[PDB]
């Protein structure tokens, strides 16, 4: 259930950049997810996969 | 700037008015012509300075 996603800060699906090596678009972002860096309000959830492990 | 007709790119003309040299200052200044392409970043060309001949 995680998709890839480079490292951003701000909320929303980040824009491109030279910062990734393999790939320049990325869609469904999961910010929704703790495990990103944004901030307190748009972290809300986790994915159904990232349960199995805890 | 931008284009109407997608080509490939085998040289950049760069028409100016002037080399920008001031009257006070004589130090040369270098400008950089990069390039932009659909889907992707770019493919830099390098930099070049004035010449009035040119």
């Amino acid at each position: 259930d995680t998709n890839p996603a480079p490292k951003h800060k701000s909320c929303g699906d980040p824009g491109p950049g030279n910062d990734t090596c393999g790939f320049h678009s990325f869609f469904n972002t999961p910010y929704n997810n703790f495990m990103s860096y944004a901030d307190d309000d748009c972290t809300d959830s986790f994915t159904p996969n990232q349960v199995a492990r805890m | 700037a931008y284009f109407s007709q997608p080509m490939v790119a085998a040289a950049v003309i760069v028409h100016l008015v002037t080399d920008g040299t001031y009257y006070g200052d004589q130090k040369q200044e270098t400008i950089s012509v990069q390039l932009l392409d659909t889907k992707d970043q770019s493919h830099d060309l390098g930099l070049h300075v004035l010449s009035c001949r040119n």
